[PDB]
């Protein structure tokens, strides 16, 4: 179903599914560790249900079976959080926008323990976008294979044609900007490269949720939970 | 699971 | 120095810096820490094998010993592992740590179940040495990259070359783009490996199992 | 480091 859509058809599909820029508690009171931490637990927490409802508008996912999209769903789910994250951090050069009226920079990420050098690796993968001029069309092809992808060998091969598929789709985009035959791969490869990172970034960051598990109070979403509780 | 129930609605 | 070379140059220059398959202290005559000792040296003495083939890596070199150290320390696993499923990609259903060492689940089996499925996912691909040492390459430069440009210049002569070497396999433009993307989305779950490895390796050390110094000194690097 | 002297000579 998702293998006759053309470039130009997958392109508006996802682009439609995107999920909306959420908002954090407007209360403008120099964030403490449980505070921030709070903010952003409860922020991911409302994100999450978004994205269920934007896997699904994903095309090829709901091909799949309930427990291959439950997999795929709880291997990536940070990572595609922090890639939206660095997405909407973009046109922010030094700075992180977790929401609208949500924007830190590392120097507040220095009251958390642990907080600055995941937030480094952020601020460098934002950075990296811009310098890349990563567009839009080229993000959501990004963030969709990170659903695929990042839990198929933790179980596919409608996966993979489906993989192939936003492959095409990538490159028709480059090749529609007027990109050579070689700026056209070498582009796609650079993006890629960029996931593993994302994956790094995602690891990283579940061993600090992991720890602050550990120490009760941020309390975090018994959705979260089962999440966390799938790594 | 939640995720089951969100999956589905 | 390195940015004037040729894609059959750039394969040529990868192939024979390739370093040698170490063999283990195994003996079958002995009885499971053990295993954890007998990969433990063997990952300590391929270390030094890894260290002066990253010298032979072009374009590693040019970059300063400070940018040499944290990119080694940041993907040292990443390439042993790698190296691991290459080697055990004739080998269905095992991980072919040495020649001696052949190991299947049952003898951190997830860990394993995850480096047998990379290497399942490469006998499928039917991987070729050629295109194993550009990823091999790729993830040396890559992995800590992000903590001159000329790092990615040197990716961009990689990429250049596995589309070169795709070309020659008869492949369409197609074909190669999808192969291209296909490979380097293995390399994230390499990462994967890596990381959750590496925190095996943490929690080894505090327990006591006895880590090489050298080793004790890349895992100190993540901290 | 180890790796530093071994990457030196
Ligand atoms: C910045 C950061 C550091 C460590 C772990 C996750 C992490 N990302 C954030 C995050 C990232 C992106 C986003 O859109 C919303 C939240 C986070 C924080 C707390 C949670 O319970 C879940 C996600
Ligand atoms: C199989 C595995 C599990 C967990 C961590 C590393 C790991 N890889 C192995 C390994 C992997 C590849 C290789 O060529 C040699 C050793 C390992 C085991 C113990 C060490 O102290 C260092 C490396």
């Amino acid at each position: 179903l998702a293998l006759s859509l053309t470039a130009d058809q997958m392109v508006s599909a996802l682009l439609d599914a995107e999920p909306p820029i959420l908002y954090s508690e407007y209360d403008p009171t120099p964030f403490s560790e449980a505070s921030m931490m709070g903010l952003l637990t409860n922020l991911a927490d409302r994100e999450l249900v978004h994205m269920i409802n934007w896997a699904k508008r994903v095309p090829g996912f709901v091909d799949l079976t309930l427990h291959d999209q439950v997999h795929l769903l709880e291997c990536a789910w940070l990572e595609i959080l922090m890639i939206g994250l660095v997405w909407r951090s973009m046109e922010h050069p030094g700075k992180l926008l977790f929401a609208p009226n949500l924007l830190l920079d590392r120097n507040q990420g220095k009251c958390v323990e642990g907080m600055v050098e995941i937030f480094d690796m952020l601020l460098a993968t934002s950075s990296r976008f811009r310098m890349m001029n990563l567009q839009g069309e080229e993000f959501v092809c990004l963030k969709s294979i990170i659903l695929l992808n990042s839990g198929v060998y933790t179980f596919k091969d409608h996966i993979h044609r489906v993989l192939d598929k936003i492959t095409d789709t990538l490159i028709h985009l480059m090749a529609k900007a007027g990109l050579t035959l070689q700026q056209q791969h070498q582009r796609l490869a650079q993006l890629l490269l960029i996931l593993s990172h994302i994956r790094h970034m995602s690891n990283k960051g579940m061993e600090h949720l992991y720890s602050m598990k550990c120490k009760n109070v941020v309390p975090l979403s018994d959705l979260l939970l089962e999440m966390l509780d799938a790594h | 699971k939640i995720l089951h129930r969100l999956l589905q609605d």
